[PDB]
């Protein structure tokens, strides 16, 4: 950064006499796209033999489906605590003289 | 797209119109009530009085807001134009 | 095989897309471009009013295109759509819920984001309270759960040394 | 062989999505706290709702996210002044109630700390506590005592 | 084959438990912060210890968790009034020190922010600052000067 020295004394003060109004921009994501993936359509196609070996991995498929459902429910809930802070909507006044 | 291989996308619970409505309602509440609507029923207040209350909150006397109210309003409008212009320019 | 609006070269006779899937093929019987789209698929969903409230349920489709109401979140059957809007309790998606309301049958409607109330704004008007009510708000916050220990030797192996 | 290969890829994608969802939850909690504090009132937390003294913020809708248009209070022009912590008048120590003592060349005034506005030092803006010997950097001056001209 | 299958089963549970433990740690950090602010003192953060103006919270024991019985301050009944940001008396503008100028139609008073308690404008609850040719909105009145 800029190399500057601030003067310090035991009997010296600096107080402002003017001010400027500034606007600061902050970007904060709250959600994203929700995707559900199942083993029946991704891993297998239209063959019975692929599903005949899927009963030994139905447990992991259940775990993945539950994780994806929980992710989707969590993402749906995440919008509620940020935007729905008030349960009353407020119409803007027709008078714009602020 | 990315939906041909069984990777279906869930539509969001809240559509963009409703998020816009929520933001507009919050903006109207914060310009017409300040912080009363965020901690109970909404109480009307003029905007210069809310600005004076915030000035008292940051440690400055409220008379300096009314002494140069036009200057502060022009500065706020210029700042709004500046953020809009810089945003238009990702 | 839909009728496409894009023409191809005179020798190739196939097509692809960004995801590298053959979604277009000429028909050399008459040199006609034809698209390929995968068949309709999805999962069924059940809307339940609840225990000791009702018995009838509704069947919901995620992205399958079609008493019967065509929503933006798929196809909904068994629920009658109504124009009026209340506060919903069972999420569905795409801005519409379902609920059991007056006999009494399940209905689907757009949610209400809140009570439509307009506050009076003036440059010389305020609203100072003259009374207050002491209210208590309950908040639930978990800090821990059960502590478990997992060892392979007893789990992946039984009583065999191999 | 194909299904055993595809299980690993599906599990890796699920773990990556879970990590991304945890990060999204953390960001959403931060955004909710910011909305509850800086938007739904005035937050006294410094350097939390933007650089400078926070006044208010205007939330706006964003695709898969939120933005905040914070309104801050930053000073622009500053000056130099000679200051004293206490002032001695008649063997008594006067301290500023809501201000600070400053002198330009010969006259001492009391101004607020965040803005410059000189005022005459009286008995209403200063309080008496103690004697002159306890304070190290004490400065002689006279107190106006506005009651004296009024009672005459 | 059995060993490989059981190891594959045993890794996903470990990953899920680690994610759940991270979530529990984040929730416990949030709960500890809420405890240390709202219970161990008074928190000035609005809408952090419940809806309304927080006063105190009573922690209670919960199985594998904690709850907080926050005490909040919300208004119930409000009244509309005509207000003025300043008052000129004789070439001098009077500003309220810790109040607001409220009117009921033919008189003026001073009241607090979150409660209604009218009083009489005097030289003790107001301070002078400049003239009344600079304030955009002002209403003529007089002060008491009790001496
Ligand atoms: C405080 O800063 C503002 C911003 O620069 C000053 O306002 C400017 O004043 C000059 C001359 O008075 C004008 O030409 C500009 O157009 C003003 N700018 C704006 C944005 O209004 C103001 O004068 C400064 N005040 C002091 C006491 O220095
Ligand atoms: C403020 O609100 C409280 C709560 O309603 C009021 O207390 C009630 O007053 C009525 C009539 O005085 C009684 O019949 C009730 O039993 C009271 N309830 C409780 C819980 O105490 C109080 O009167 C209100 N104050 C004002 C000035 O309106
Ligand atoms: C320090 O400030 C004081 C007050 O603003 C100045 O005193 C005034 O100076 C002007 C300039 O000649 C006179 O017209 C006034 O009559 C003075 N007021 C009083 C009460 O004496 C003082 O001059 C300033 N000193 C310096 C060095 O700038
Ligand atoms: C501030 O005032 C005090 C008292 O009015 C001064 O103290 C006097 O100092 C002189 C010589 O410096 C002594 O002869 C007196 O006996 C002292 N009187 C008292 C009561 O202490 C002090 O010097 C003044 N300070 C400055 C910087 O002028
Ligand atoms: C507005 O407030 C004033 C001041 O409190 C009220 O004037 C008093 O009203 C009481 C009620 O009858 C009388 O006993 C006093 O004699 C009045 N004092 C004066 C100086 O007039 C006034 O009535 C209020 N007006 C309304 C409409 O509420
Ligand atoms: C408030 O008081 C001021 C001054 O006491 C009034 O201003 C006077 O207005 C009259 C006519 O309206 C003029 O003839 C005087 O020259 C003005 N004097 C000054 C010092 O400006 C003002 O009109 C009063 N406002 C109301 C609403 O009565
Ligand atoms: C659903 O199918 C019908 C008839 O096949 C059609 O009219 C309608 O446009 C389709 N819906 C969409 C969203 O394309
Ligand atoms: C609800 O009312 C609107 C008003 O025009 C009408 O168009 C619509 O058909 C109504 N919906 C039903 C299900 O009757
Ligand atoms: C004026 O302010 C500057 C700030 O850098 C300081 O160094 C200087 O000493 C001040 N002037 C006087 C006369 O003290
Ligand atoms: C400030 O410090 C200098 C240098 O140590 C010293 O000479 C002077 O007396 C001090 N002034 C005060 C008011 O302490
Ligand atoms: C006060 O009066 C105004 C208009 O006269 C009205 O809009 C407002 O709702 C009233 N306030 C209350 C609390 O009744
Ligand atoms: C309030 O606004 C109205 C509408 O512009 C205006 O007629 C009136 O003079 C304003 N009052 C004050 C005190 O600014």
């Amino acid at each position: 950064g800029a190399e500057n020295s601030v003067a310090y004394s035991n009997n010296s003060i600096a107080i402002p006499t003017n001010f400027t109004i500034s606007v600061t921009t902050e970007i904060l994501p709250v959600s994203m796209t929700k995707t559900s993936v199942d083993c029946t359509m991704y891993i297998c196609g239209d063959s019975t033999e692929c599903s005949n070996l899927l009963l030994q991995y139905g447990s992991f498929c259940t775990q993945l489906n539950r994780a994806l459902t929980g992710i989707a429910v969590e993402q749906d809930k995440n919008t509620q605590e940020v935007f729905a802070q008030v349960k009353q909507i407020y119409k803007t006044p027709p008078i714009k003289d602020f | 797209a990315q939906k041909f291989n069984g990777l279906t996308v869930l539509p969001p619970l809240l559509t963009d119109e409703m998020i816009a409505q929520y933001t507009s309602a919050l903006l109207a509440g914060t310009i017409t009530s300040g912080w009363t609507f965020g901690a109970g029923p909404a109480l009307q207040i003029p905007f210069p009085m809310q600005m004076a209350y915030r000035f008292n909150g940051i440690g400055v006397t409220q008379n300096v807001l009314y002494e140069n109210q036009k200057l502060i309003a022009n500065q706020f409008n210029s700042a709004i134009g500046k953020i809009q212009d810089s945003l238009s320019s990702a | 095989l839909t009728e496409s609006n894009k023409k191809f070269l005179p020798f190739q006779q196939f097509g692809r897309d960004i995801a590298d899937t053959t979604d277009a093929v000429r028909d050399p019987q008459t040199l006609e471009i034809l698209d390929i789209t995968p068949c309709s698929f999805g999962g069924v969903s059940v809307i339940t009013p609840g225990t000791n409230t009702s018995n009838q349920v509704a069947v919901l489709y995620q992205d399958v295109n079609c008493n019967v109401f065509q929503t933006r979140a798929g196809c909904l059957i068994g629920a009658e759509h109504v124009n009026n809007s209340y506060e919903c309790d069972i999420p569905i998606g795409a801005g519409i819920c379902a609920s059991y309301q007056t006999s009494q049958s399940i209905i689907a409607y757009t949610m209400s984001l809140g009570a439509e109330n307009s506050v009076a704004y003036s440059n010389n008007s305020i609203a100072i309270p003259t009374n207050f009510t002491i209210s208590v708000t309950t908040e639930i916050l978990p800090v821990s759960m059960t502590k478990t220990s997992v060892d392979c030797t007893m789990y992946i192996c039984g009583d065999s040394t191999e | 062989r194909l299904i055993t290969g595809r299980l690993q890829s599906l599990q890796t994608y699920v773990t990556q999505q879970l990590i991304r969802a945890a990060e999204i939850r953390a960001s959403a909690n931060l955004a909710a706290t910011k909305m509850s504090e800086c938007v739904l009132g005035q937050s006294k937390r410094v350097d939390f709702c933007g650089k400078g003294y926070h006044l208010m913020s205007f939330p706006q809708s964003a695709p898969h996210g939120v933005v905040f248009l914070h309104v801050t209070y930053v000073p622009a022009q500053e000056k130099n002044f000679t200051t004293a912590p206490a002032i001695c008048h008649d063997g008594k120590a006067h301290f500023p109630r809501e201000g600070v003592f400053v002198s330009n060349g010969t006259h001492w005034f009391v101004t607020q700390r965040n803005f410059y506005e000189p005022q005459i030092i009286t008995t209403d803006n200063t309080f008496v506590s103690g004697n002159c010997d306890v304070v190290i950097g004490i400065v002689n001056n006279t107190v106006y005592d506005p009651l004296q001209p009024e009672l005459d």
